[PDB]
């Protein structure tokens, strides 16, 4: 009749909070049938040690979830990766707490994860609702050569087709890369002047301070961004006028916590109701079979919808990821960071506030400028381009026709 | 034949078009071997 | 210097730890500036934990600075946890067999884990490989939310789209899900007679092959081509298969697994002494997985760079950048008439062989309609009538207004059997069967004649066309026929559409 | 080479030479020259 | 003139393998349809599917 769920979080208050979920959703759907027991971890430095830890706590205990959230220091470089493939080897479910990373997207790589955040990916969509609501047309990328950017890419193409529209440059750099200078100076003779970022925050910084020593953060451009763009030391370096997203609870440990445990109660109670149920495994060690049950499990988390939620509607699209979220739509003002509308699960709705465009005015700058000077390219046709070679002086000797009209010289 | 030889600029839009029809084929393996780089050099050919 | 590569398989094979130690017995000077001491493991089963447990106690014992693992299970699971393990440890990690050799899509930057398997994009070329020899450029898409189907997709949407040959891509189709309920009858009803592309899993592939043969999808023009994902474990075929489902796989009869551990060894080898000829020496192994080492663990010298260019004994086992083989041992099988996966064609070194020259026609099913439009059509090379060129070398394939023909061409007068060529067939006749099969809605599979001229009865046996016609080698026999006394007699004989008698020619 | 759609050596990938091989790739955007107007360089590019 | 490509006889069920394929042939922008109402019904939802 117990029940276990496996909570691997940062901090010993977290734990205690999500016990108090656990007993909060436990009454609420009542204890009569299932009691709803909850077990917790506390995060380690080592990857091996998350490994062996989930293995002898988590699956030992029998558990059918597993919450996962960020470690207290600030460094993230795919923290839940080792939990997220251990409990993918029995098919046991994985839920994201506040992982935004693309790469657990791949459902061929995480057999069985989901999260209750969106990635990093998904504010390409946003975007697109910029170009839907401001008439941009010409759009400038400038995403990594890591996962990350090539998803966003992927992402962006995908929604942009259904507009029979593309980029008309998609610029790519290695991450860390100290010098970017040659990409912004081939972007620079383009003509679009709508510039998208999708990098970390060391290559936001590295990309904005050569654009602003490029002289392209002046009126007439635009620029738009993610979440790691406008965080961190790449606000230090980031342009007056930009445009960023910034989620509403993406850094909210508690409300996450709590949704996500209330959905995960909802669809036990719901996988509960029917036949051939299977136990979890016990044990890492012996056991080597995959959790019969644990896709039938995971479907009915896919196709839960929680009713209410602290974060909203708690619902997870075909990639086992978060849909309809509200993105606070950012916009730095003299150096301060203020919303300039918000984005619902479908559309934009802007505010009160003026938007202040990079370069000062006020105005919404056009998608593109107009090069009037066009690269012209012609061959030596006899009857048609005569060709000849230049004097001393840079140029060639006129000359005049029967009619003694000098000739047309390029 | 091996003793009449026609060419033409090589990488241009007669050798689509000639790549394109269905009965003149054969002759395009006669054009293929000769093809010149330039019309220039193509008309000088033809002059000497 | 000494190098220590630890090989662990599982107790499913019968292969000992002391046949692996022997594998590494040639004695030829394999490595000139080093030797290997390769220690042999065999584990029971594969799991998270018992698997970091054991490969941490080879690299801390044996201080090995390569591994090499060999998977019996089907789990895939095991792929990424290899990954994630030389993630952690920078230790070159090789995946031969089982769950090691089924591939996962993106594997970690910093991670030294290579693996013995193609890609889905692969796969793919070696699909569209076999449409083209078989030019079967009209096809439909069939998809489903399993994941890369996405991959999938772009990827043979750019291949159709930087492709000349033409590719007539008819739809795409994506079953979200409820196949037989709603909203996917109406998608798979549009398909016409062509060659179905499906990606899905096996379970699902069942119920999608069932769908297919309830709306009469699985005729005998109807190809189906699926990856491994569907095909799966070979000694289990589901019921409803047809037969003649194409497939392709990495072969586990041909390439065995001893074969499999020495080119292994052989790479790691390889890499060793690239190293060592380009850089200092070997960098010893990591301390410990545990402790929590402060350091940032990334060495001055790695093996990445250096797998990229590897040359053994006698194959090119090179590998990508993102972690796969140049040249993947895949084989194309399909399901025969006795419900077992025959293997047909092979793909080396970027070039496909296929056994059947022409495609076989097999019976999909015990009450699938018999193939009555399909007809074998003999054809002999006349100078006026029936020209026989080859192969396009820019299309690699027959170029318009010709059709293909297989010619059995023998290897040498030496042997007494040859193999069949396809080569593109053109003229007046071939333009009249053209019609004919406009006309008459009649498909049909040109072969050139090769044992008389014309037709002759010697011994009271008729060679050429009227013998292979006679004999119920072929339907009608198309080309420069004369139609003669004894020929009327034997066979029977169409109107004549031009008039072919006996002249003279002399010389002006 | 005023422009012919030709196979690359690496990956088999399409690509255009001269005029619409300089005009892809963004070097050159308007072309002044005795340029045929054909179906195959119409699909990618447009012409007056 | 007339153009009478194919005809066509449902003798088995609607649903089946047969008269899918069968269907599928029409090519033509007229179909003479012959049968009762019952049957008709299911022929045009067939068709429209």
């Amino acid at each position: 009749k117990i029940v276990n769920i496996g909570a691997v979080l940062s901090t010993r208050k977290h734990e205690q909070m999500f016990r108090e979920a656990v007993n909060q959703a436990n009454k609420r759907h009542g204890s009569w049938k299932i009691q709803l027991n909850a077990t917790s971890v506390t995060h380690k430095p080592n990857a091996i040690q998350m490994a062996l830890s989930v293995c002898e706590d988590l699956i030992s205990s029998q558990v059918y979830a597993i919450l996962v959230s960020h470690p207290p220091t600030p460094n993230d470089h795919f923290t839940p990766t080792p939990v997220s493939y251990t409990a993918g080897f029995y098919r046991i479910p994985v839920l994201g707490l506040t992982t935004r990373m693309s790469i657990y997207s791949d459902k061929s790589i995480h057999l069985s994860f989901l999260r209750t955040v969106p990635p990093y990916s998904h504010q390409s969509s946003v975007w697109f609702e910029m170009m839907r609501v401001y008439n941009w047309n010409h759009i400038i990328l400038l995403v990594s050569d890591d996962h990350e950017g090539r998803a966003a890419q992927k992402r962006l193409e995908t929604l942009l087709e259904e507009r029979e529209s593309k980029a008309e440059k998609v610029l790519q750099f290695d991450p860390g890369t100290k010098n970017v200078t040659a990409l912004l100076m081939e972007a620079r003779e383009l003509e679009a002047r709508v510039i998208i970022l999708s990098a970390s925050e060391d290559d936001a910084a590295t990309v904005y301070r050569a654009a602003a020593m490029l002289n392209m953060t002046g009126s007439g451009y635009v620029w738009l961004v993610g979440e790691r763009e406008i965080s961190g030391n790449a606000l230090r370096y980031a342009p007056d006028g930009i445009i960023g997203l910034q989620l509403i609870n993406g850094k909210n440990e508690s409300a996450h916590i709590s949704d996500a445990v209330g959905v995960v109660a909802q669809a036990v109670h719901e996988l509960l109701e029917k036949e051939n149920i299977t136990d979890p495994p016990r044990g890492c060690v012996g056991n080597t079979n995959i959790w019969k049950t644990g896709p039938l499990f995971k479907r009915v988390l896919m196709s839960s919808k929680y009713a209410d939620g602290v974060t909203g509607r708690v619902e997870f699209n075909e990639d086992g990821d978060r849909k309809f979220a509200n993105y606070s739509i950012m916009n730095l003002q003299n150096r301060k960071l203020v919303q300039v509308g918000i984005y619902n699960g479908t559309h934009v709705i802007p505010n009160d506030r003026k938007i202040i465009w990079p370069g000062g005015e006020t105005e919404k700058p056009r998608g593109y400028q107009m090069s009037t000077r066009l690269k012209i390219v012609t061959i030596h046709q006899e009857p048609f381009v005569y060709v000849k070679p230049t004097m001393s002086d840079g140029t060639c000797k006129e000359e005049f026709t029967v009619n003694g009209d000098p000739v047309k010289k390029v | 034949s091996d003793k009449f030889i026609y060419a033409t600029v090589k990488q241009s839009s007669v050798d689509i078009y000639f790549r394109r029809q269905v009965e003149l084929s054969t002759m395009y393996r006669h054009m293929e071997k000769h093809n010149y780089e330039s019309a220039a050099e193509a008309i000088q050919a033809v002059r000497d | 210097p000494a190098l220590n590569i630890a090989v662990l398989l599982g107790h499913s094979h019968d292969v000992t730890e002391r046949e692996l130690r022997n594998l590494w017995g040639p004695e030829q000077a394999t490595g000139l500036p080093l030797d290997v001491n390769v220690v042999a493991l065999l584990m029971n089963r594969t799991d998270p934990k018992s698997l970091i447990t054991h490969v941490c106690d080879l690299m801390s014992g044996a201080r090995i600075h390569g591994l090499v693992f060999g998977d019996d299970t089907d789990q895939e699971a095991v792929a990424q946890m290899l990954d994630f393990i030389s993630s952690q440890t920078f230790i070159p990690i090789l995946g031969i067999h089982g769950g090691a050799s089924m591939i996962m899509a993106d594997k970690d930057p910093t991670s030294t884990f290579f693996q013995f398997g193609a890609s889905i994009q692969q796969q793919a070329t070696v699909m569209l490989k076999i449409m083209q020899d078989y030019d079967w450029h009209v096809f439909s898409l069939v998809t489903t939310i399993f994941p890369g189907y996405r991959d999938f997709i772009s990827f043979i949407k750019t291949t159709v789209d930087n492709s000349f040959v033409g590719w007539d891509m008819q739809n795409v189709i994506t079953l979200d899900t409820s196949f037989e309920d709603a909203k996917t009858q109406v998608q798979l009803k549009k398909i016409h007679s062509s060659v179905i592309l499906l990606y899905c899993s096996k379970d699902e592939a069942v119920l999608i092959l069932s769908e297919a043969r309830s709306l009469g999808l699985t005729g005998y023009d109807f190809f189906w081509i699926v990856p491994s994902l569907v095909s799966g474990n070979t000694e289990l075929i589901p019921k409803e298969f047809p037969s003649g489902l194409i497939s392709v796989s990495y072969d586990d009869w041909d390439y065995s697994l001893e074969a499999r551990v020495r080119d292994g060894l052989g790479i790691l080898t390889t890499a060793a002494s690239s190293m060592l000829e380009k850089f200092s020496y070997i960098p010893e192994a990591k301390a410990s997985c545990y402790g929590q080492a402060e350091k940032p663990e990334t060495p001055l010298h790695t093996l990445h760079q250096f797998m990229v260019n590897v040359t053994w004994d006698g194959k090119d086992l090179s590998f990508t950048e993102e972690g796969y083989q140049v040249h993947p041992r895949l084989v194309v099988i399909v399901l025969n008439k006795d419900r077992e996966w025959e293997k047909v064609g092979k793909w080396e070194n970027q070039t496909l062989s296929l056994r059947h020259a022409v495609w076989p026609r097999y019976k999909s099913f015990s009450d699938c309609e018999p193939d009555d439009n399909h007809l074998s059509i003999v054809t002999l090379e006349e100078a006026p009538f029936v020209i026989v060129e080859d192969i396009d070398p820019l299309t690699e394939t027959c170029v318009r207004n010709t059709v293909p023909c297989r010619k059995f061409v023998k290897i040498n007068n030496s042997t007494n059997e040859g193999m069949n060529v396809k080569k593109c067939c053109k003229g007046f006749c071939i333009d009249i069967l053209k019609k004919l099969s406009r006309t008459v809605k009649f498909t049909y599979d040109l072969y050139l004649v090769t044992n008389g001229k014309h037709g002759k009865k010697v011994n009271n046996v008729w060679n050429g066309m009227i013998g292979e016609v006679v004999y119920q080698r072929a339907v009608m026999a198309v080309g420069s026929l004369t139609i003669n006394e004894e020929r009327s007699e034997v066979v029977d004989f169409s109107v004549p559409f031009v008039e072919t008698g006996i002249s003279v020619m002399v010389s002006r | 080479k005023f422009g012919t759609q030709e196979r690359v050596n690496n990956s088999n990938k399409k690509e255009w030479n001269g005029m619409m091989g300089e005009l892809l790739s963004g070097q050159a955007d308007m072309i002044v020259a005795p340029l045929t107007i054909n179906n195959e360089r119409a699909q990618y590019i447009e012409f007056s």
